């Protein structure tokens, strides 16, 4: 949020003139909001467009922010842990399945107008268990393509 | 000594913008400047800078002129304004550190004894980062010298502040990868990986057929660790680790199959939903 | 899970549905000779005194259930056949009566051949019933059909043992299980749109 | 010496050890550089080189302690043979993968069953880790290998390779810039 | 002398290559090992020894050229590895 602003004289409205003699649209693009207009704003001061001056090179050099170094691309994320993450999830997948058929069930015994309110108290079984399936695929894709690239491009 | 150095973004866009500004003044091939920041245990982080001016002759290795007291009295402008800052290094923009460079450091290493050398590349064609970060040490060897004075490699990042974040966040409109996930967790990794590995190698090469001829000043320990890193390289071809390979890959693909069967059966829900909303609203037209 | 759902043994009244109580206690020792093992045999139905006062006037049940655990296995076939007998002509047990007759004799094996490794057949002869060439044939039908680990050698006329992880077994399972589960999606899919 | 090996007793010999004053009396100075080092010889050359001297000098009073009381001699004499054939056991545990038992009873000095008894109480005492054969006479450390650690190994080797091979680079650089910059 | 692989080797051929009677092989390897100039493991029973680090040594212009060699055709599988993953994933982010 950033803004420019200069004055404007009383005498050009004691003539009954405006101010800013307007040949084009440009100008008008815009419209100020409410609260700086209880403030003076045009009855004291007028506003001026406002752009950025850019170059390449300064943006090819900026983008590098969060680049990371090579090596971390190459890491097979402790062997140990990674089963242990799994079949952590695997339970809670375990409880939710459980759950999930009995909001099945009730899929059309009350007023579908109320069904919003259903939700609104309690989570519920299916929008909630999807995400445990993308985080196990997304993570047990990566870990056995890595140690592929690992066991062909040393030795 | 210290352990990692971390490097605000707006000393980047400063250092970009005093490289064009003296190419204004003069034909000169390089610059140099102060840079301030602050401490956490063994860590640095860098956060702003200005310019001294500074002259030097391709004459010789020995003539080049730094000027004192401009840094002098800066540095007591920018303490009136802010007291937290403290100068903590210098940097410069050449591709790589020159010959100068080790006597430049004695003469500011008055200012603060930890100084450290940042080196900011300005014209990027590589896919490493702009940074390097050197310290100062003497070191001993069998003979030649008690102690020679070397420059070693200290590891250096970008970092970003809560608002700076915002600002720059403001400016990058123009490119952004289409979905973070697996596809970026493997264009923006793996291929970036293995493409500085093959340059670091042809480095290695580079430097080795000039010491097989050329000026070939033999230096003992570059072979010494090559012969640790030749020496380190797995055999892959043993059994006992293949039947490890065979009964982890083996284990990992059940949880993509049952985590798969999840997603099609739900999809199939979502598709009844949608024809049944369907054919019982069609007849209300008649 | 009738094993699970028949341990109710002090909160059964005298029934309409089953006259004798004692009734209740012969069928709830039947089911609990299949689901469980050793550790819990051993552990409950032979230390609840409300069922061992009981089989106390039931004789033959009694020496049913002491015969496999004692390990006499020449008195263990003819209550077997007894009970087998009794059961064909019983309701709600005949049309599979057959079935549990072939776990129990398999698990009778199993009990057996895990304590040794290299045991010859000949001992079971003496040991198990006479008749070589029915406890070859018996042996040869039960490992061909997957259970029963173990393998024989006709020309020394010896039986060894092999250890098996429990691995492959937990694999079997799964696959068939994904195969008919997927069939009947699949079904599903193409029986609606059309 | 006498205190069973712990991390308490392996530091305050260190701490204790290097003191000026101590070099007036080599002999202790040498044994407790013998017990502070590797494999040592079994026991025949120490109580020949050590078992006299306990009577000489001005200060062999606690040595008099080690030896005068019958009682107490006689323990503090089973101790010191308790220890060093612990520390030779300790040691060759750590160097040896799988030894026959008539190998290590030789080098231990005394019988096979004497050897199996003393180590059994060791054993379940979970201080050392082996898994004697009775049958063939072939007695081995080398514990059982898990799949999660082969290539677990692996990857530290790859990380160590990596940081080696990116910390050449830099060497190598500062090397061409001292000789080929002008 | 030996290979990076192959580099297991028995009790006898020491004893032929230090003129040592078998019997001292052990404490010889042991003593290596203390001081740390050489890294590996033993087998008494095999009668044979595992070896697998040793210290590095200084190396002249004929020997580096193997270096240079083994250095070229390991980048040339590197290379390889980049342009095929390059292409056979090029849709999912081009």
């Amino acid at each position: 949020v950033i803004d420019a602003f200069r004055l404007i004289n009383a005498n050009m409205m004691v003539l009954g003139h405006e101010p800013r003699q307007t040949t084009s649209n440009l100008g008008h693009l815009n419209k100020p909001s409410i609260q700086a207009l209880i403030h003076g704003l045009n009855r004291h001061y007028y506003s001026i467009t406002i752009n950025y001056r850019k170059n390449e090179l300064e943006q090819k050099m900026l983008l590098n922010l969060h680049k990371k170094s090579w090596m971390e691309g190459l890491t097979l994320q402790d062997y140990s842990e990674h089963c242990k993450h799994n079949e952590s999830v695997v339970k809670e997948m375990l409880e939710l399945a459980k759950n999930y058929n009995k909001a099945v069930e009730e899929e059309d015994k009350m007023t579908p107008e109320q069904l919003a309110i259903k939700n609104v108290g309690k989570q519920d079984p299916k929008r909630h268990l999807e995400e445990h399936v993308d985080v196990l695929m997304t993570s047990n894709i990566v870990q056995c393509l890595a140690a592929m690239l690992d066991t062909v491009v040393f030795k | 000594a210290v352990q990692k150095v971390v490097v605000h973004p707006l000393v980047l866009l400063s250092v970009v913008d005093h490289f064009n500004r003296i190419g204004k003044v003069g034909n000169q091939k390089r610059v140099v400047g102060v840079l301030l920041g602050s401490w956490q245990k063994k860590v640095l982080d860098v956060s702003n800078s200005f310019a001294v001016p500074f002259d030097e002759d391709d004459k010789d290795d020995s003539v080049w002129f730094l000027d004192h007291d401009y840094l002098e009295n800066m540095y007591g402008m920018f303490k009136k304004v802010n007291a937290r800052e403290r100068i903590v290094g210098w940097y410069h923009t050449g591709p790589k550190l020159h010959k100068n460079d080790i006597a430049i450091n004695e003469l500011m290493k008055r200012y603060c004894p930890n100084s450290v050398l940042v080196i900011i590349d300005v014209k990027p064609k590589d896919l490493g980062l702009p940074t390097e970060a050197y310290i100062s040490v003497e070191e001993v060897h069998d003979d030649g010298t008690p102690t020679s004075k070397t420059f070693e490699h200290v590891t250096s990042e970008i970092g970003a502040e809560e608002a700076e974040e915002v600002g720059v966040e403001h400016l990058l409109r123009d490119i952004k990868d289409t979905t973070v996930g697996t596809l970026s967790q493997r264009i923006t990794n793996q291929v970036h990986g293995l493409k500085g590995l093959n340059s670091k190698l042809l480095d290695i090469r580079s430097y080795l057929e000039k010491v097989a001829t050329g000026k070939l000043p033999i230096n003992h320990q570059i072979i010494y660790q090559l012969q640790d890193v030749f020496n380190l390289l797995p055999d892959v071809s043993l059994q006992e680790f293949v039947k490890a390979f065979y009964l982890k890959t083996n284990d990992q693909m059940v949880v993509v199959y049952l985590a798969s069967l999840i997603r099609s059966v739900v999809a199939l829900h979502n598709l009844i939903n949608n024809k049944i909303a369907n054919r019982d609203a069609e007849k209300k037209e008649g | 899970q009738a094993a699970e759902l028949f341990l109710d043994t002090v909160s059964t009244f005298t029934s309409y549905e089953l006259m004798d109580y004692k009734t209740f206690v012969t069928y709830t020792v039947y089911v609990s000779m299949i689901a469980l093992e050793r550790p819990d045999l051993r552990e409950k139905v032979i230390k609840g005194a409300e069922i061992l006062e009981v089989l106390h006037s039931l004789p033959a049940v009694r020496q049913y259930l002491f015969s496999l655990y004692e390990c006499r296995y020449s008195v263990f076939f003819q209550s077997l056949a007894v009970v087998e007998q009794e059961m064909k002509k019983d309701w709600l047990f005949a049309p599979h009566y057959r079935y549990y007759v072939r776990e129990m004799r398999i698990h009778a094996y199993s009990q057996l051949l895990e304590s040794y490794r290299s045991l010859t057949l000949g001992y079971m002869a003496e040991a198990f019933g006479v008749g070589v060439e029915f406890i070859d044939q018996e042996l040869s039908r039960f490992i061909a059909a997957g259970r029963l680990h173990c393998k024989i050698d006709k020309v020394n006329e010896i039986v060894e043992t092999n250890r098996p992880d429990s691995k492959n077994w937990q694999y079997q399972e799964t696959i068939k299980k994904g195969d008919l589960l997927l069939n009947r999606v699949q079904k599903l899919s193409r029986v609606i749109n059309m | 010496i006498l205190a069973p090996f712990d991390n308490e007793q392996s530091d305050l010999v260190h701490r204790i050890s290097g003191d000026k004053k101590l070099e007036e009396i080599p002999k202790y100075k040498d044994l407790l550089k013998l017990f502070t080092t590797m494999e040592l010889m079994r026991w025949s050359t120490l109580v020949e080189d050590y078992g006299m001297e306990l009577r000489k000098g001005s200060l062999e009073s606690p040595a008099t302690d080690v030896f005068g009381s019958t009682e107490e001699g006689e323990k503090r004499w089973k101790d010191l043979k308790n220890r060093v054939v612990e520390h030779n056991i300790r040691i060759m545990a750590k160097y040896y993968t799988r030894i026959t038992m008539k190998r290590m009873a030789q080098l231990l000095d005394l019988s096979v069953d004497e050897s199996e008894a003393f180590l059994s109480n060791l054993v379940v005492n979970k201080t050392i880790f082996a898994k004697v054969d009775r049958l063939a006479g072939i007695i081995n450390f080398q514990r059982p290998k898990d799949p999660n650690n082969l290539l677990n190994d692996w990857s530290q080797k790859l990380n160590s390779l990596m940081s080696l091979v990116n910390k050449t680079t830099h060497l190598i650089a500062k090397e061409e810039m001292i000789h080929n910059l002008q | 002398t030996r290979p990076a692989n192959h580099r297991q080797l028995t009790f006898e051929e020491i004893a032929k290559s230090a003129k040592i009677t078998v019997n001292e092989v052990e404490l010889l390897v042991m003593k290596a090992l203390s001081v740390g100039l050489v890294k590996g493991s033993i087998d008494e029973v095999d009668k044979r020894v595992h070896m697998t680090w040793v210290q590095p040594r200084v190396l002249d212009l004929q020997q580096i050229k193997g270096m240079k060699d083994r250095l070229e055709f390991w980048c040339t599988d590197v290379k390889s590895m980049e342009m095929l993953v390059e292409h056979q994933a090029h849709d999912i982010l081009t």
